[PDB]
């Protein structure tokens, strides 16, 4: 027996990319936003930023941080940082991060 | 447009063009009623090279049946997709070859050729710009090889300037269905050497090998040998049909081959082929589709690759792609593997990218190689027409109908210098 | 693939901060949207703002050599400021006159 | 003032597709062809009440690309009749593209850019798209510029082709086709600038970073380079050039025509925020190896003439601050025997970007066209892998049996060979 | 970046690389579906170190598990996170060895051998940036010693520039598992003292006396020695896959560990290791885990090392910690015992800090040694071979295959000049 | 007027860190890189409101390289700048200066070619490197190479982490060290030699923290930098640029090796109990305790010292000051040179960092000097260099890669000449 039925989808390159380019340009740089450039190379990581996305004072300091929660959705989480990782960087930068997502 | 007719000829070519009809109309979105339910404009686009408008929106293949004995078009008919052909192309006798290549050159030829030549005729000046004709075949066989060859000689004579494929199966002494198959393939390939603008060589052994390893089936049925074989026509006609980023169509593809112009038996394989258990485990990118492209296990001929040197190579990419990856990509494999490869020639892979993937895929491709391997397989065939010629076993059934020593001896020679040609230029 | 087209990385993405959507991103010739420095240093190879043309230092007008600088008539001023100079100097103009001409 | 604008085969009539919308951008004309609410004159001629028609013909021998256009949303803005389509490809060869079905389309093509030049009045010139390594573009490409040569004579005629890159390609008879094309852009056309395909991936993979660039990225990127040259005539500038001034000054003598360009600021948004933009800078960045359309050496070679486009917030002050920076670095050499070998220019209308594209809007920007003789090393390195697949006598059956022979290939080889000696004996 | 690729040999290797991937997968907080559903997206910085993205964020190991039994498979399997191996990277044969070092290397590796190295070369040419293989093994049995050994033997011909880890169990007499044990370690050994950049050396034995006596186990069990195994592997390629104060990759350690090129067999092992009972009351300090990291009875070898002097040691610690309190410890237990260290070169201690450590745990630390102790251990295996190979007892199990007698005289001879020139250095 | 930073290697690019973050701070930049004509000599202003910063990192494992990239600094340095290699040297000199050199060192030079046409009045190259690596030893010592190739009259200042006698981390450093000094010693024109156990034992007893780690080490050299440049970067009561330093401080061309001391070394408990004024920090920035090498001074004789002060400092009490350190006996100068103190004074007072160790004073002092305290430092080195060289361990890896017994015999050589250059300079 035939397969059930498969919808056509796929539009050629120059119906695409040239003729849409203001909202083909807006999905792909909406895809990844929050994502840091060492990051964002992952299909999951891509996924699970969407997901989140999908408290304005802790996105000051997520904004600020960077690379602390980018990809979150056991371990509680403290009010300032996780147990199981803290990076010496993060150390050393907490209290610019504070002060900055203050300052916004 | 540019025009494509198709010709079916014998058991396994009937077959093989009733799996690609029907892969086909499903790529174009037209029922079995004959009647158009495609979704995307994409469609409507290039339907004239492969039907033609009726009434009424029944769409009907440009196809010409041809054959000899009624259970082969009772079964195309009776199977889904049989009654969207045309009656009249169902020119059809009645004896039956007989898997005797005298018979169906010589005697049954003379009474249906003029049939099929007027009948292919029609349908060739019915449209306005033949670009070639598509005839698909065996090579051990009776019907559709002398028949079969017969009718590429008078099409060679009628229309000198168009493109011709011709997708032909080759057999193996592994697997032997009859036991004239190097008589019968000797004449077959000593016409087609001379009147054929260019083959596509496949054969049943690399196909069961590839549903064993890399399909990892367990009944590897006729249904899917010609569903693979119907899926690599559909890549290699796919750019005539669907606009690209680079265009190649089939006289380009011929001109970037062929060198020489004896040289025209290609060797193809298709990706990507994956598991129903492995395709979850597996990625879907350019480099990931030239490692398998570019495999020895992924081929649909019983030649190694790597027993000699690749002349040239095209590779078709359908999908939304990098031609910058397309092109290192290519680079790439070319420089790593360059004794494989000719000297003489830089640059010797042609590649070409469409904007449209076969329904369900994300990103596909057809490998077409020019390489001096097969001769390897026309040595094999060779030695078996030799070993029973030295005492003319089975030949009397050749030569009681008008068939002469003489023939045999320049398919013979045919082959040698063939053979010779090859090894001069690897 | 979502890499087809662009970047998609946050060091060299083409998508501007979503405060301007729109801005000429480098740096003017004039540098006029910058704070005029409290004390202007000996060497300064970059002009900032209403600096007199070329055809005006040459032809000057009289209070250049008093020692008001040019800007200082294009300075914005306020009602009671200008009142004032009017009033300091003599003018000698009445306040219908005076609203008039503010 | 007005230039029109032939687009022959794949690679031409794609940079025409990316060319007309950025000029459109620029021109504040909606697809459609009206403007809501002069200087389009170069290109645009308005017809009739509220319509401006481009002055371009897309003519190839396929059809796909053409009813692709077609059957865009450019549909109001050409209508169907300049959108020349055959019936068959040339299939990559150069004999057929020039012997067998060029001999049926070009009359056409004759007949319509006739009465494109009779509605012009000022005609400054032609220009031409096309890459040589196909079989359209080489063919009918020589073909047409042969005709068109015949026709007028003394009309400037600028060749923007693409050549086959060194060690990327696609094709296998492309260095055929190429010299081929060569034996007749030698000796037609005036003045030919020269790209290649991956010389520009490796810029969009060094400046703009995109690992996966596709065709649509250098498209627009040649484009705005086509922007750049063409803005002189479009708008006034401080120090403004026809193209007359290109013919004399970038030529010394009659055969060298072969032009580099570059492009700067070639960057992204962030990145131009970034960095600190003016026009020393810009003028080092439109020097190095690391930003020229085309593949070559420049250190290997001696600079000949060069010239200098500006768009947007630029001063002569600067830039002739910035020339002669150049001129004392030593590390780029010009010839003796021109003393003088600098030509700059400078216009008031900074660059417009296409939204979806790659690019940021930037206050200023710098176009080179520029000699050298690394193209004279280019040419040697086709010549070579010409000759290889030529000693084997591989492909030129299929030419043969399209009509034409031995004889112009020795002949175009020769030319060649004698190109690359003038090359070497004008560097001295 | 930086490239690891695993590969299993045997049974044991099978079971080791199986723990291993499950302590490595909830290390990174994927679950047994492949699919990540961690805490910190530190995890998703370098998981392209071991696993590669398929569809949707499928992440498959970059692991080759290679055997002759399909028992071993099928447990791999049944196990959790048995499923997020690659169905195709299962290369297998049919026949087994059965604890045979010339099957294993000379019958059995004609026919395996061949598809290993072509799914290693798929799988290394899919990476970028090669950093090294990772092999884990035993030397006592016939699949996992001699057909992983000619594997190594082979990848180090293909890939000459390229890193490569060691992993080997070891025999011992008191735990005698086969009776060829010494049949097979020297000759794996004599191909390792030269192909392998380094070999870490495990041992059964030592497990045992670890888990009786620090861990007071009840019944250790073949999973919890495995377990310590794969914590020691994460341990030390910790690094790579985090940040820390002072990295130290798998080159960096080679180049400090090893002094000389035939000097690469090191002995492993790890801290803390506290007994269920002592956990609650025990400190978590710097000179906590030196003390343990010091334990001459907490090594992973039957190779005391007071009985010798120290060439070379590392300690890989992971956690928050001090980077003064560690140097001064390794300065401290360094001038304190100045008998066990090697006069020739000062300062024989090199120390790294990860920040990240292991999920569950505060401080940790991989203690690797370079010392002479192991002489004692190959002198021991070297007297066992001598003895038996007197009267070539079982000798003609080995010579029914393909082997002589010079290639016994050959490893005897680089066993017994390896020992001598550790007892030169010593 | 500016001066231009290249930091090689994991322990450089760290100190980078803090050095960034503190001048940041001190000039108001918030890490987003803008402020809410000074900065110029370290920031250049781009766009309408932000700066940029004119260094380069520099670095073979990507690791640190990308921390830095998407921690919190992630404004501040575009990526343009942030040059990262693919895979690390292994502490191999050999792999970091001839088999990973030629494949970064021409794109470190590309970019600080483009950096140095931006700026207008170069003053000079500050490099931050640790020889006590792969990495940081022979790339470093390849940009030294092209860069004085490249330029030659441009002032060049190396700030360089030596080994510690006792306290060391490494094994084949003492090859490392040795091969760098090869080329450090005649290519660098100002090398200021800093120490890991020397800081370790200011921050114990000064800041009395029993564990410390790179962090609080970093934020010190950092304020050790930042009082060097301070003279250049404000206006003082008698400031002084990079050149007097060569002026000055170099006696001969081949004996440049300044040891550094800063003081108050000091905690806001302890700022609240001692009183700091000149005379006593001058007097605490001389004994061995605030030495930033271990080594000795009293055993050498100082060549030449130069005494920077920050703060609320008056020319009258530092010549009072410096006129009391002569008089001493303790420590003896050269006969050769009668006069050997160069002074410097500036108005703006040390900055703290928030989350830092140090408590705001009203005036810091800054001492770099002369001396052979060096010289024995470089004597007990070569000592440990041969101790290994003589059982020819490690050296096949060096071989392997491409190296060779030659210029190990040479830099052995070179190292003794050096030494006896100070005992015969130092009479
Ligand atoms: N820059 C650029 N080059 C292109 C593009 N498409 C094709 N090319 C180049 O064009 C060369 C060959 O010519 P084609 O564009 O394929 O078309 P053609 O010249 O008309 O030749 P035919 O297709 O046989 O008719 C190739 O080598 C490509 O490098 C494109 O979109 N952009
Ligand atoms: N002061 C200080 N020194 C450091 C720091 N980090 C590392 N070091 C020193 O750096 C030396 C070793 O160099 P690495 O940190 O490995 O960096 P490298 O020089 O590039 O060597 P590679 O590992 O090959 O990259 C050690 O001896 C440490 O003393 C730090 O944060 N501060
Ligand atoms: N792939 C494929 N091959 C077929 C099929 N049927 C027959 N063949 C091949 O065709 C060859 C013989 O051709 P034959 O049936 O004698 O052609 P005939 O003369 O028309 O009867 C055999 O070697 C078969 O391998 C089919 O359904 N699929
Ligand atoms: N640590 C550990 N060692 C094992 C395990 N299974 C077997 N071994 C060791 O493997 C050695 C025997 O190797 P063998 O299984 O014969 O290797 P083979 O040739 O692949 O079958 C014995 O000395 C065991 O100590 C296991 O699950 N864990
Ligand atoms: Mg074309
Ligand atoms: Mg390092």
């Amino acid at each position: 027996v035939l397969p059930p039925h498969t919808a056509f989808t796929a539009t050629t390159t120059y119906r695409a990319e040239t003729l849409n380019a203001e909202p083909n340009t807006a999905a792909i740089l909406d895809r990844s936003q929050g994502l840091a450039s060492t990051l964002v190379g992952y299909e999951a990581a891509r996924q699970a930023g969407e997901v989140r996305r999908s408290d304005p004072r802790a996105r000051a300091e997520d904004t600020a941080r960077g690379i602390g929660t980018q990809t979150v959705l056991t371990v509680p989480t403290k009010y300032g940082e996780l147990p199981g990782y803290q990076t010496t960087y993060g150390a050393a930068t907490d209290k610019m991060a504070r002060m900055q997502a203050d300052n916004e | 447009m540019r025009e494509i007719v198709h010709i079916q000829g014998g058991q396994c070519g009937n077959q093989i063009g009733a799996k690609f009809w029907e892969v086909v109309s499903d790529e174009h979105g037209i029922d079995p009623t004959g009647t158009y339910h495609g979704d995307s404009d994409l469609q409507l686009e290039r339907i004239n090279v492969y039907f033609n408008e009726a009434t009424g929106g029944r769409y009907v293949p440009r196809a010409i049946l041809m054959d000899l004995e009624p259970g082969t078009m009772d079964s195309v008919r009776s199977g889904p997709y049989g009654q969207i052909f045309r009656p009249d192309n169902f020119v059809f006798g009645q004896t039956g070859a007989g898997n005797n290549w005298a018979k169906g050159h010589y005697t049954e030829g003379a009474e249906l050729i003029d049939s099929v030549l007027d009948v292919v005729r029609k349908e060739a000046e019915s449209c306005d710009c033949l670009q070639g004709f598509q005839v698909c075949h065996s090579l051990g066989g009776g019907t559709g090889s002398g028949m079969g060859t017969l009718l590429i000689s008078k099409i060679r004579e009628e229309y000198p300037d168009r493109m011709m494929l011709t997708f032909s199966v080759v057999p193996s002494p592994k697997v032997s269905d009859t036991v004239v198959e190097p008589y019968n393939a000797t004449l077959s390939v000593h016409q087609l050497v001379e009147n054929a603008d260019e083959c596509m060589v496949l054969d049943n052994e690399a196909l069961y090998d590839i549903c064993f390893r890399t399909l990892k089936l367990t009944t590897p049925t006729f249904g899917d040998l010609n569903h693979l074989i119907s899926a690599v026509m559909s890549g290699i006609t796919c750019c005539l049909r669907f606009p690209g980023q680079l265009n190649a169509d089939l006289r380009k593809l011929a001109v970037n081959l062929i060198p020489f112009p004896r040289l025209h038996f290609f060797m193809v394989g298709f990706t990507p082929l994956t598991s129903r258990g492995s395709q979850q485990y597996r990625a879907l990118t350019v480099p990931e589709l030239t490692q398998q492209m570019w495999d020895a296990k992924n081929m649909m001929c019983a030649a190694d690759p790597r027993h000699g040197r690749y002349l040239t190579a095209s590779a078709l990419f359908r999908g939304r792609m990098s031609t910058k990856e397309v092109d290192e990509q290519m680079l790439n494999v070319q420089n790593k593997n360059s004794s494989y490869f000719v000297e003489w020639i830089p640059n010797n892979v042609k590649s070409s990218v469409c904007d449209i993937p076969p329904k369900g895929l994300k990103m596909s491709a057809t490998f077409i190689g020019n390489s001096t391997a097969i001769q390897e397989m026309f040595k094999r065939v060779s030695e078996q027409f030799t070993a029973m010629f030295r005492r003319k076993a089975f030949l009397h059934w050749y030569t009681g109908e008008g068939m002469d020593e003489m023939e045999f001896t320049e398919a013979e020679s045919n082959m040698n210098d063939l053979v010779s040609e090859y090894q001069q230029y690897q | 693939d979502a890499d087809l087209g662009k970047s998609l990385r946050e060091g060299y993405r083409n998508q501007p901060k979503p405060g301007d959507e729109g801005r000429a991103f480098g740096v003017p010739t004039i540098r006029t949207d910058v704070r005029l420095p409290r004390l202007r240093s000996v060497a300064n190879a970059c002009n900032y703002g209403n600096e007199p043309d070329a055809g005006q230092v040459l032809r000057p007008p009289r209070a250049a050599d008093l020692g008001i600088s040019d800007e200082a008539f294009v300075a914005l001023r306020p009602k009671s400021e200008l009142r004032q100079l009017v009033d300091e100097a003599g003018l000698a103009l009445s306040d219908a006159d005076f609203e008039a001409a503010w | 003032r007005e230039v029109i604008s032939i687009h022959i085969g794949q690679a031409g009539i794609q940079v025409g597709n990316a060319c007309w919308e950025l000029y459109c951008l620029e021109h504040g004309i909606q697809p459609d062809g009206q403007m809501p609410s002069d200087a389009f004159n170069t290109f645009f001629s308005e017809t009739g009440a509220g319509k401006h028609v481009p002055r371009c013909i897309f003519l190839d021998l396929e059809p796909t690309v053409v009813d692709e256009v077609r059957t865009g949303t450019y549909r109001q803005l050409f209508h169907p009749e300049q959108l020349i389509s055959g019936k068959e490809d040339a299939a990559n060869n150069f004999a057929r593209g020039h012997y067998t079905i060029g001999k049926e389309i070009v009359d056409l093509a004759l007949d319509r850019i006739r009465k494109l030049a009779d509605n012009c009045t000022g005609l400054q010139g032609f220009l031409v798209f096309n890459a040589v390594g196909g079989g359209t573009g080489s063919g009918l490409g020589s073909l047409l510029l042969e005709r068109l040569s015949v026709d007028y004579g003394k009309k400037s005629k600028l060749g923007f082709t693409v050549y086959p890159s060194p060690q990327v390609s696609t094709a296998v008879v492309e260095p055929y086709n190429s010299v081929l094309s060569t034996h007749s852009l030698l000796e037609h056309t005036d003045v030919a600038v020269m790209l290649d395909n991956e010389a520009i991936y490796d810029i969009c993979r060094r400046s703009l970073d995109i690992e996966r660039p596709t065709y649509t990225n250098l498209n627009r990127l040649i484009a705005q380079v086509i922007s750049s040259l063409t803005a002189s005539l479009r708008f006034d500038g401080a120090l403004n050039v026809d193209i007359t001034e290109f013919q004399t000054n970038l030529v010394p003598y009659p055969r060298i025509h072969f032009m580099l360009s570059s492009y700067a600021p070639i960057i992204s948004a962030e990145k131009a925020y970034h960095e600190q933009l003016s026009v020393a800078e810009i003028t080092n960045a439109a020097f190095e190896p690391a930003s020229m359309m085309v593949k070559c050496d420049p250190r290997h070679g001696k600079y000949m003439a060069c010239c200098l486009m500006y768009r947007g917030d630029v001063v002569p002050k600067d830039v002739n601050a910035s020339v002669a920076t150049i001129k004392t670095k030593r590390t780029i050499q010009f010839v003796d025997w021109c003393p003088t070998g600098f030509k700059c220019g400078i216009n008031y209308q900074p660059p417009t970007v296409v939204p979806g594209g790659d690019l940021a809007k930037v206050q200023r920007a710098v176009c080179m066209i520029s000699n050298s003789t690394a193209i004279g090393e280019i040419f040697s390195r086709l010549d070579h892998k010409f000759d290889l697949m030529y000693a084997k006598r591989a492909f030129v059956h299929w030419y043969v049996g399209e009509g034409m022979e031995e004889g112009e290939f020795s002949e175009a080889r020769e030319d060649l060979a004698a190109l690359e000696k003038d090359f070497e004996e004008v560097g001295a």
